[PDB]
């Protein structure tokens, strides 16, 4: 033809006006990945690996079910504690072994929860025994747990 | 729409699957190819010397008439079930002024 | 060469190579300029001075072959039905085919018998109607066109005190458009010379070539969209 | 080809958009271009000169097939009704035909018999009147134009102690306009020649390519505004 | 084409296709660039010379169907009311038609006869009156022009011994104007030749293209505004 | 070269990839290149004025075996079948072959004997036929092609009070296309000249580098893509 | 005055509608115009392409 | 014609002698935005 124009990937552009567009931005993109991951593929568009399920099996080997809608996390040093909402109000901890998360019920009853009030924690190492989670709600007292 | 990209399995370079849309579009015009690639006969998109080139679409309305605008948006995307890692190094896009 | 092998190869062609490097014609696309490319080969190839050799219908066998399946040798019809008015006064008015695009024998059959008819000029009708006699020569006739309405009338000029019983013309038929898919399929209802079908190419194979080579030069112009390009290209358009 | 097709080829060739969004190339545009480029076709095809191959009208086959849809015979209507002057003495004024583009060949039928007609030029005027006996020859008469109103009137200078009883005129009719679609739909008043609706080509199919190709390079011409390609190619508008 | 065409049709050529991409012309200038590119035609396709085919006005049947409409036949009347001095002894003083552009045949009817008007150049007066008979021919008559006031006067020296009666002139009406529109609605009080209102093409419709090209490429010469394109379109202004 | 051969060193005079991953010039594309080479080559290497030499089909001994291996000899087969209309009245219709490229050779054996076949011009037809006697010279038979359907058809002009019994045909054979692999195998239904399987070069080794070469050129041509370089190469397409 | 502009109506383009004045002057000049685009006729706005 | 120029604007600007008036600024305007509010309209004249 007469002419071309070549277009590079730095990041992803909006909010400028369509004819001011620079050539070196996408305009919009849904799961890519510029930089480089898992492989040398930096400042070139690339794919999002996806997600692999981890199975939540208890010391005893057998599945353990989530109850409900999660609250917060908190991870310790390697500990998920994981406070859910549901038919009750639990809380758990999660280990990652090496295929699967060793999962606990720590407790299960009816620390007064709501969803429109979620979870924010603090969690200190002090020694291999006193591992605690300090958490609080918007609407209950602060509490803790070893 | 000139581009080079390259869709890996697992080590496997594949050589007939990168993309499976082009939309092209602009405050007046839409147009949209699935991006097939037959040997013998033409087809949206091309591959030859390890470079892919498809044709822009055309309009919906008319499905005659380029995509003629002092701009346009140019969007490629895969819609169909797959999985593999695409790098997409660059594209460039070849018009008349 | 089917119409599936004009489209396949206008893109080993056209689009360097089928490589998609090139702009991209639609089905209806190339079918127009297959056409284009047929009506302007044929007219150069007819007139000597229109190809690059200098040879025109019946000046070598490559273009005997060429026209080979174009010519068509058909009857005129007295155009008596329409009382019009005649140029000349002894002229009998005949309607043409109506597929006919050149003309290059015509004979009428007289009761005196069959004379070959010269397509005579309006010089050459003025200066021969100046004279004494104004008759043709004994084994000739004269022919001038006259008014027509959608379709051709000639009239025909045989001596006097002789009768008219047939006339024979034998001329280049008209080409059937290329088309290289069923038009009405994906466009509304465009047609090329009034068919929205497939239409194959009613010529030798020996021209395909020709054919398709000239569509490439006219779709590779129409896109340069140079002026140059357009107006270089044109002058091979007679 | 239709008017349809002649604004979807023209479409393809010149690559504009059909869309209305993008105002592209419109119908009326496109019918004026297809119009001036039937005129400039005619004009440059009746010429010799004015084609690349030095044939007029009647000089090939081709030229006589491409005029043949446009020639006509029509009688002169006497001008008895207006008393004008006329610059010869024994000179009849005859009316010509209003849709008359270019006459070939012209006869006047008198008690003494027929006598085709010599337009005769000013300077001959003067040479041949400059002599003793100041009559055209036994089988021809002279025609020089006169005081013409929204028509052309001729001056048929035949020999003196003769009558005309008849006045056939073969011309070339005025080519009807090329119009895409009716004007009155979206253009409020434009007209191309006094026309409005649909008009479709009144000439052979054999020109239709021409004319199309013609009428796109035009365009290109225009579209692009240089005064360079304005000039080139008004050149051939005669 | 009515006015409204040559204005609606100069826009689809001068600018850029109606594209608004060039100057912009008012109507007022489109009139003035009209009437100059009528008179520019009318002055290029008389003279032979001055066209591109070098043809004149009675050399092809083109150029006898662009001046059909403006040869005009008028009476020369006696200019007897002023008493001037004539160059020649013998020389009845005529005036001719004030709407005169060229003439190209003259007549005066003699006593003896009617006698052929050789129009006499300054050097073949001194060359014939240097001889013992000096006069015309027995079949033409002399003609240098005198004295002119605001019109055009004209010796006629015919033999001695005969009286002229009558003084025909063919000649070329001098064109009106172009316009397109009511110059007074809005431009105060400008005319092209004295007419500020709507004034049509009073030429035959087959220079009407011929006309509007020239317009277009005197426009865009105009604009463009070098000096090279001015002095090279002023050439062909004669 | 077999087709093995023909793609190999077509590849190495082109420097593409034989590997699939990159798709390279693949084996469809080069056979349609092929192709038109060979045709191209036998249309320029029959016309004299076509190549760079000038000489023709039996001008150099090259050139004799250049189309050896297309020469065949075949008899026409009269067209009873069909009652359609001949242009002379002692014309007997005949069918020649289908895979007919170029005639360069005919002769008839009637009762009074063998006789020559000269392919009659269209004018020379009007030429010969406007004299009193209207029959070829002794020695010779004339032949004018007619309406052909898939075919081609030609009236054989023998003289009266003869019969036609034989007549033979020596021909350029329609060369069969250059394929280098089973279309079907990887291209669906993409066809030639509506072949599919593998095609070997029916003509002589010695024009297999030429083909070759001119296939190399078109191939580097062709992917260049640019207009002027098509232009070029287009001219040598016939 | 070569400019590219669009106006909009709820996400409809309407491709009539841009301007509706144009005033130009200097210390001795001044003109304006409605800007009106008549497709069949000339007017002081025209769109193409 | 012979030439043209471009036009963009930055923003408005006054206060500036004419001859001397950059092109990228706008001399003076009514209820416009140039920055991108309710669409992706930054850098380009908008309505308020």
């Amino acid at each position: 033809a007469l002419k071309k124009e070549q277009h590079f990937f730095k990041g992803m552009q909006r909010d400028l006006s369509v004819s001011k567009f620079n050539p070196e931005y996408a305009f919009d993109a849904q799961n890519i990945r510029i930089t480089a991951r898992e492989h040398d593929t930096l400042l070139s568009v690339s794919n999002e690996k996806g997600n692999k399920e981890i199975p939540l099996q208890s010391p005893s080997g057998d599945p353990v079910v989530i109850d409900g809608v999660l609250l917060g996390q908190n991870v310790l040093n390697n500990y998920v504690t994981l406070f859910t909402k549901g038919t009750n109000d639990n809380i758990y901890r999660l280990e990652n072994k090496g295929t699967y998360f060793e999962t606990l019920i720590l407790f299960s009853g009816n620390l007064n929860f709501s969803t429109d009030y979620p979870i924010e924690s603090i969690s200190v190492y002090e020694n291999n025994n006193i591992q605690k989670v300090y958490w609080v709600d918007g609407l209950n007292q602060a509490r803790v747990i070893n | 729409v000139e581009f080079r990209a390259d869709s890996w399995d697992s080590d496997n370079l594949i050589s007939n699957k990168t993309f499976d849309t082009l939309d092209v579009w602009n405050e007046y015009q839409h147009g949209t190819t699935p991006l097939t690639n037959l040997l013998g006969h033409p087809s949206p998109l091309k591959k030859k010397f390890r470079i892919w080139r498809a044709n822009i679409p055309r309009a919906i309305a008319n499905n005659r008439d380029r995509i003629r605008n002092t701009w346009a948006y140019i969007k490629l995307g895969m819609n169909t079930p797959n999985t593999y890692r695409t790098e997409f190094h660059d594209a460039i896009i070849h018009y008349f002024a | 060469m089917n119409v599936n092998e004009f489209s396949n190869e206008f893109d080993v062609l056209y689009n360097n190579i089928m490589s998609n490097a090139a702009p991209g014609l639609n089905e209806y696309e190339k079918s127009v300029l297959l056409t284009k490319a047929q009506e302007e080969i044929v007219k150069n190839y007819f007139e000597p001075a229109g190809n690059k050799y200098g040879k025109g219908l019946d000046d070598s066998p490559k273009r005997q072959i060429d026209f080979s399946e174009l010519i068509k040798v058909g009857e005129g019809v007295l155009n008596t039905s329409a009382p019009t008015i005649t140029f000349d006064k002894r002229a009998k008015v005949y309607d043409l085919p109506a597929d006919l695009f050149l003309v290059i024998n015509e004979a009428v059959d007289t009761n005196a018998g069959t004379k070959q008819i010269v397509p005579i000029s309006y010089s050459d009708y003025t200066r021969l109607m100046s004279r004494p006699y104004k008759e043709p020569v004994k084994y000739q006739a004269w022919r001038i066109i006259t008014t027509s309405i959608n379709n051709i009338s000639v009239e025909l000029i045989v001596n006097s005190n002789e009768t008219i019983t047939d006339y024979k013309v034998r001329y280049i038929r008209r080409p059937a458009p290329i088309i290289t898919t069923n038009l009405s399929s994906e466009y509304g209802d465009v047609t090329i010379n009034g068919v929205s079908t497939v239409s194959e190419c009613e010529l030798n194979p020996i021209i395909h070539s020709e054919i398709l080579q000239r569509a490439v030069e006219l779709a590779k112009a129409a896109y340069q969209g140079d002026l140059q390009a357009s107006v270089e290209l044109g002058q091979r358009s007679e």
